[PDB]
């Protein structure tokens, strides 16, 4: 969403929406709005490393960046292993890419699983939202899978409530029965409904075939389940069927995903590796956690004295098991690409600097290569955003959501492995609205939040 | 075509021409300016520090541009001659009490936020 | 009469102002968003152009804010899109573009509120 | 209704006082710290409610032109009392 | 209408209009506009080349004789192709009436100095240059007047910034006044005044 | 590190440096410049004077609003000096006295008051300590002055083991006593010299480069426990020196020898005087003994300074004992002097 | 020796991108059923030029233009950069 961040005399004051028709339409959800005041507390302002009883303690950028280089230095290859946050810059992405390729690693790691069977990351298309948020007023029908758009894409879920009032738009679920602000109809929870409806029993499917341009949304919220690759190979078959009983309507683009995750799109555009597997399957010495405060990897799944490196903004979960922090900068505090849900990449403004001694993370990221010996070969953000347009270059046209439909090419090689669904309903982390206030790093950290937690859980 | 009338050259050559005069004038009023104003430079360091300033802005390709240059650098030349500019005036162009800004990137991360 | 330059016009060495910012300045060209507390639209008329913000910190008596760069202040006014892109060119400043954000057309009925089968029917006035 | 911190520094009435480690405390060496010792929390705190016997009742601060602008205070809520935006003072409805 | 309104006056609109025909009818080759402001002020937009002739014109004519030149001032507007607006004020003793010239420049164009038809303009044209970096052609002696020694850039430009970008102070260790890079203890605050309501209807300008 | 301080800015008046200062007999000469220094960078500095306080008003354009504190002390008080450090991350210490008083003498200015101020430094938590001594103070000196420079020098180092110990030599600027004593000796109209000055050599160093040494000596972290020596980059013998001293100063050099007891005769004669001394005895014992190499200590090309040479920065000093006739003289008029380097 | 990645520019709409296009529409599928470990990424360019980007071990990555080439001349190429030649 596109917001205005009100600052005075350099303190973030307030957060209000900024008009845009095709994604947030003057509206903001209410942890964009008041979660701005997490980002007072708990932050990361100095370098800390671990002393000789082992406990953190302040230093300066020389001595925690030495440290980490002559580290990496040791280590080459397999052994180096980085995984991405949630909150992180298209920019400090590549940095880091390309500060891991330079010591013949590919362990680039997501928090967020996305099958990588078949096509996977290579096919735009297989990963995004090709309907876009704009496109949902055209819809008659639109199936949602395994998600609650009501926390996890706010403005999305309030798109398909004017859809749904304005042009009576059709709603089917398959899930948890949430309460969706709108009238649905719930086919179900179990996974095998959607095999049903790919074979052509169920009674949904015929209602499928007989609209022209229909939607089907699968939430990346159920690629988790450890059988997300069955789920989307069936939703892909569901797909596929209407495209073809239908035939081809022209450009309507009926599959769908929907991220909850504002990282996760850079990430995979950038070939990233999605899935935390790769760590788990081998195991590195030298951790390099970019804001990783989801907990997937913890001390005990790494072998003993492994040199975990933390770079973010908040102290969470992710902070107190590192042996080096490095203090970086929040989204208020950086010009950095964004890039939508749809593949709309987007820049946010410097509203104030980091606080204390946080830098900006590629800066960290680039300083860090030098001192190591393998300097990279950009020095100005402008240098950076051409290193981006080399690796992927959707990222730097920062308004355009046009693309090519590859579903023809992912549906082909979406049917070489058939692994086995399982037998558990679908159920979305996001069950009740008390879960919806803090999911990430700067929510936690927030008052606003807590009092909001606690006023809908007990409210008297 | 573009409709555009000059200040006092015509072309490339005239602008250079004008440029020479003053670089004379310059060099010529050096050693006057570090007598009078009792400065504790040498002559070559007040010379040397007219060639740097000149070549500052030796970029310049445009004729009306080069002319404008060359009238501004004639009246801080007229301002020395007649000290209308006191010792401070002068010694501005030295930048003795400031210190050297790092052009590396390390030293600009390790010192602030500013590129 | 006339010399027929051939040149791209370049003021930055007669404007008098230090290289660090000319070079390392980056100016922002859009029309200001709308303050979504207010439904006036007389504020999002004419083109602006202002400047990267650079660090402000807390000065150690009285705790003011104090900065360091000039610039900070500096907001220009321009008519049309082409002569804000025109002046930053012309003064050496590097410029990023945003297009105008003009609000579609809607199709607004006060008898929809009262539709015998349509869901656009309201439930209160 | 001044408090003292645990380096012997007057706290003042916005809350405001120098860390152990702040080294701006030298600022007060061989000087003092100017603090207001009548904190307006408490002052208007032990002025007593006034009782009406009106739902909407009005205040300007006592003095007329000399007060504050003149504001209409609702009573209609029975466990709280009405508080006067400008003077802090409190207002309530016969009961009991 | 009567207490709080200002009084119109027609007879001088219709004098000064009249004039203003009269003057554009005499000089076609220089003239471009002429206007008559609801206040009775009266406005001649010229080409810069006609400087010369109209001023001399103004000041010579019988039927016009401005021979005192009130104000020379000029106006900064970036949005336009030509940056500067050159503004002369001139009155008439004989005829008790008051007249404006406007024309236009930019950064690089040299505009004729008006010295020889007006001495009070010598030192005006030198505050222009010092102020606006416009040059004055043929003026007898142009340099800054206002700004200090040695003093970079024009601080009456929309772009120059209010606090400059130098300051002063005394350096004990070199004994004298040096220059440094500017910088606040407490940073200008900027405040956004206008309101997003329009207030006079009278001057909309075509949505195009 | 104390987020209150931490560094801000891009460096100037207005900026934050994250520097806590308490500067010694900031009040001399050299202690202007380093307060000057610290001041230029938006350093606190924290002025302990003992003198009246007009004699500080120099002081006070140095730092911006509130950044230079001016606080009372006495040298026998240990109260009044835990009073002026308790707050500063940094102590530098330059008290010194060039002639014995009847208050102070050489034990109590170079041993005592050092070694109080570095006791109770360690006892108030100060990271840093910065002392000054003299590069020929030795032990068995015959000169007082470089006996207790150097028995303070121990008793510091003893008090506070991770104190930088800075040796610079002969110092000459324009207050300085060593450029301005030799050009006033003109007025005598014969400028005795202990043989001539043939057997005396001197590796004088700019006053601007041992303030910057010192202010980078607070900035280097690996400069704890060292000890520096700062000299310029040319050794003079003295008779040469004088020679190019007058040279400068545009006056008649009549250089004559007087016998070592006939010299230590005169200064003690005007020892006598209740006012400051012209010369003591200490001090033609200091300006008549060549000054010492050490190639073992760093110096400032290891801190990154290039030292001036005096060649460069002599007529701003002397340009001010000129008579009318020379006093628009230029610099590079007066072929500079000879040295033996090496 | 050890080729780590491959990346495919191609504009959508414009004409010189034609062969590429084919070659993604109708060679690609096999392609990935043959280097099932081979991340191919496939994006858009503006209207400059189609290219075709290859990474090797420890960073090095060389390029090669694609403009107004035939999708045998694309997928030669392409064979070129994994086996062993050019
Ligand atoms: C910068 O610091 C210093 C000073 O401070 C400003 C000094 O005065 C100082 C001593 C200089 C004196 C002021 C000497 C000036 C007066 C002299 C005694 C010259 C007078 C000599 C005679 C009286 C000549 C008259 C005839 C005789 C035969 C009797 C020195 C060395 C110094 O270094
Ligand atoms: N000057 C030189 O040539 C070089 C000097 N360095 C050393 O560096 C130090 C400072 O140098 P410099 O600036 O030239 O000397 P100054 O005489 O100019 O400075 C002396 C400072 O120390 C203070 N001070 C002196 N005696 C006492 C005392 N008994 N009690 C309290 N404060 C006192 C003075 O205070 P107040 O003025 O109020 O009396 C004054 O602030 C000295 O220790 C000196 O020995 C050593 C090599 C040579
Ligand atoms: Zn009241």
């Amino acid at each position: 969403s596109n917001i205005v961040v009100s600052t005075r005399t350099g303190e973030v004051m307030r957060i209000l929406p900024r008009m845009h028709e095709d994604i947030n339409e003057e509206w903001i959800s209410d942890k964009t709005r008041f979660a701005y005041d997490g980002l007072k507390r708990q932050r990361l302002t100095q370098p800390m490393i671990r002393n000789e009883k082992g406990l953190l303690t302040y230093t300066t950028w020389e001595d925690a960046l030495s440290r980490v280089a002559g580290m990496l230095q040791s280590f080459q290859g397999n052994d180096v292993a980085a995984i991405a946050g949630g909150l992180v810059d298209a920019e400090a992405l590549v940095a880091l890419k390309d500060l891991l390729n330079r010591v013949d690693s590919d362990s680039l790691c997501t928090e967020e699983v996305f099958p990588t069977a078949g096509a996977g990351t290579d096919l735009r298309s297989n990963y995004l939202l090709n309907t876009t948020i704009a496109g949902v007023e055209e819809a008659d029908v639109i199936l949602l899978v395994g998600t609650n758009p009501r926390f996890e894409a706010p403005l999305f879920n309030a798109r398909i409530r004017k859809s749904w009032l304005h042009n009576d738009l059709k709603v089917a679920l398959i899930g948890s029965p949430v309460d969706l602000t709108y009238r649905y109809d719930h086919l179900g929870d179990s996974p095998k409904i959607l095999q049903d409806i790919a074979s052509g029993n169920h009674p949904f499917s015929q209602i499928l075939k007989e609209a022209k341009k229909p939607m089907v949304v699968l939430g990346s919220s159920a690629l988790q389940r450890s059988d997300g690759t069955a789920i989307l190979a069936a939703v892909s078959n569901i797909a596929q069927n209407i495209r073809l009983s239908s035939g081809v309507t022209g450009d309507w683009k009926v599959m769908n995903i929907l991220h909850r995750i504002a990282s996760q799109v850079a990430a995979l555009d950038l070939g990233y590796k999605p899935g935390v597997e790769a760590i788990r399957k081998n195991p590195p010495k030298v951790l390099f956690l970019l804001g990783a405060d989801g907990g997937c990897i913890t001390r005990q799944d790494l072998p003993k004295d492994c040199f975990i490196i933390y770079q973010g903004h908040h102290g969470d979960v992710g902070a107190p098991m590192a042996d080096v922090i490095l203090p970086g900068a929040a989204y208020t505090e950086k010009s950095a690409t964004y890039v939508n849900t749809e593949g709309r990449a987007q820049q946010t403004k410097v509203a104030v600097t980091p606080p204390g001694l946080a830098r900006e993370d590629w800066k960290i990221i680039r300083a860090l290569s030098e001192i190591a010996g393998m300097t990279l070969p950009y020095d100005t953000l402008d240098q950076v955003r051409s290193r981006l347009e080399e690796v992927s270059p959707n990222l730097v046209r920062y308004d355009d959501v046009e693309g090519a439909n590859y579903f023809q090419q992912a549906n082909e090689l979406s049917k070489l492995v058939n692994q086995q669904l399982l037998a558990d309903p679908l159920v979305p982390p996001q069950l009740t609205i008390k879960d919806f206030y803090m999911t990430d790093s700067i929510s936690r950290a927030s008052q606003t939040m807590a009092k909001c937690v606690k006023a809908v859980t007990e409210g008297i | 075509g573009t409709s555009v009338k000059p200040i006092f050259s015509r072309d490339m050559n005239e602008a250079k021409r004008r440029v020479r005069e003053l670089y004379r004038a310059w060099y010529r009023e050096v050693p006057n300016t570090v007598h009078l104003f009792q400065l504790d430079i040498s002559v070559k360091q007040g010379r040397d520090k007219v060639r740097e300033m000149f070549m500052k802005n030796a970029h310049v390709t445009d004729p009306r541009v080069v002319d404008l240059l060359v009238i501004k650098g004639k009246m801080e030349l007229e301002e020395t001659i007649n000290v209308w500019k006191q010792r401070t005036h002068i010694m501005r162009f030295f930048h003795e009490t400031e210190a050297p800004r790092p052009t590396d990137f390390l030293s600009k991360f390790y010192v602030g936020h500013d590129p | 009469q006339l010399i027929a330059v051939d040149e791209k016009l370049d003021i930055t060495t007669l404007t008098g102002v230090p290289e660090e910012h000319i070079k390392t300045r980056k100016v922002r060209i859009f029309v200001p968003a709308r303050n979504n507390m207010q439904s006036g639209v007389n504020n999002t008329k004419k083109w602006k152009m202002e400047f990267d913000t650079r660090e402000r910190w807390e000065n150690p008596l009285m705790g003011w804010s104090s900065t360091a760069d000039p610039l900070s202040n500096l907001v220009l006014t321009f008519s049309t899109k082409e002569d804000a892109v025109a002046f930053a060119e012309k003064n050496g400043w590097s410029f990023d573009v945003e297009e105008r954000k003009v609000p579609k057309p809607k199709s607004k009925s006060y008898g929809a509120n009262f539709s015998w089968n349509k869901r656009t029917r309201v439930s209160t006035k | 209704g001044v408090r003292t911190s645990p380096t012997g520094e007057k706290v003042t009435h916005t809350g405001q006082a120098y860390d152990d480690g702040d080294y701006r405390r030298v600022r007060f060496s061989d000087r003092q710290k100017e603090v207001n010792e009548n904190f307006a929390i408490d002052l208007i705190a032990e002025q007593p409610v006034s009782e009406v016997g009106s739902r909407v009742i009005s205040c300007d601060g006592g003095g007329g032109a000399l007060g504050h602008p003149r504001v209409y205070i609702n009573l209609d809520k029975e466990t709280k009392t009405g508080t006067c935006g400008y003077c802090g003072l409190q207002f309530r409805q016969p009961h009991h | 209408t009567r207490p709080t309104i200002r009084p119109r006056n027609d007879v001088v609109h219709k004098q000064l209009s009249a004039f203003g025909q009269y003057v554009a009818e005499i000089l076609p080759k220089y003239v471009q506009q002429v206007q008559v402001s609801c206040f009775n002020e009266l406005e001649i937009f010229i080409h810069p080349d006609g400087v010369i002739p109209v001023l001399t014109f103004l000041r010579d004519h019988t039927n016009a004789q401005f021979k005192s030149l009130a104000d020379l001032t000029a106006v900064d507007v970036p949005t336009r192709q030509n940056r500067f607006e050159i503004v002369y004020n001139l009155l008439s003793l004989r005829f008790n009436s008051r007249i404006r010239v406007k024309t236009y420049t930019d950064e690089l164009t040299p505009i004729e100095s008006s010295v020889t038809v007006y001495k009070a303009a010598n030192w005006y044209e030198r505050e222009i240059w010092d102020m606006f970096g416009v040059f004055f052609a043929n003026h007898p002696d142009l340099r800054r007047i206002l700004t200090d020694y040695g003093f970079e850039g024009h601080p009456f430009r929309k772009d120059f910034p209010l606090s400059g970008y130098v300051e002063l102070r005394y350096d004990d260790e070199v004994k004298r006044v040096v220059a440094e890079p500017v910088e606040l203890a407490q940073e200008f605050r900027k405040f956004d005044l206008n309101s997003p309501w329009e207030a006079f209807p009278a001057y909309r300008q075509p949505p195009e | 590190l104390h987020h209150a301080l931490i560094p801000h800015g891009k460096g100037g008046r207005s900026s934050v440096s994250g520097i806590v200062a308490t500067v010694f007999g900031a009040t001399g000469f050299l202690g202007r410049y380093v307060v000057n220094h610290l001041g230029r960078m938006g350093s606190q500095v924290i002025v302990p004077y003992r003198c009246e306080p007009y004699d500080t008003m120099h002081l006070r354009p140095m730092g911006d609003l509130g950044q230079i504190i001016f606080m009372e002390w006495n040298g026998k008080d240990k109260d009044s000096i835990r009073k002026v450090v308790e707050h500063s991350n940094v102590v530098i210490n330059l008290v010194g006295r060039e002639w014995e008083t009847k208050n102070f003498d050489f034990e109590d200015v170079f041993v005592k008051i050092p070694h109080a101020i570095a006791q109770v430094s360690k006892e108030a938590g100060v990271e840093k300590l910065i002392h000054i001594s003299h590069l020929n103070a030795d032990i068995k000196s015959p000169s007082r002055y470089l006996r207790s420079k150097a028995v303070g020098e121990k008793e510091v180092r003893a008090a506070f083991p991770e104190a930088t110990i800075i040796k610079p030599s002969d110092i000459f600027g324009r207050e300085d006593r060593f450029l301005n004593y030799f050009a006033s000796m003109r007025w005598f109209g014969g400028v005795p010299l202990i043989s001539l000055g043939k057997e005396t050599v001197k590796q004088p160093v700019y006053i601007v480069d041992v303030s910057k040494g010192i202010i980078n000596a607070i900035k280097d972290p690996d400069a704890k426990g060292k000890t520096f020596a700062f000299v310029g980059p040319n050794r003079y013998l003295l008779f040469d020196l004088v020679q190019y001293i007058f040279a400068v100063a545009y006056r008649p050099f009549l250089p004559y020898p007087l016998p070592h007891f006939a010299y230590r005769w005169v200064g003690r004669l005007f020892e006598v005087s209740p006012f400051e001394p012209w010369t003591t005895r200490d001090k033609v014992e200091r300006v008549h003994m060549s000054d010492m190499t050490l190639p073992h200590l760093p110096g400032l090309e290891d801190l990154g300074i290039q030292a001036t040479p005096l060649e460069l920065k002599a007529i701003e000093v002397l340009r001010r004992h000129r008579t009318y006739r020379w006093l628009t003289s230029e610099m590079e008029d007066v072929k500079p002097a000879k040295t033996v380097n090496i | 020796l050890g080729l780590r990645e491959i990346r495919i520019h191609l504009c959508q709409r414009s004409p010189g991108s034609q062969g590429v296009r084919d070659f993604i529409e109708k060679r690609y599928v096999e392609l990935k059923k043959a280097n099932p470990d081979l991340p191919i990424l496939i994006r858009e360019c503006s209207d400059v030029q189609p290219k075709l980007w290859a990474r090797y071990a420890f960073g090095q990555e060389k390029n090669v233009s694609l403009n107004n080439f035939s999708a045998d001349q694309v997928t030669r190429t392409l064979e070129n950069v994994l086996s062993g030649k050019a």
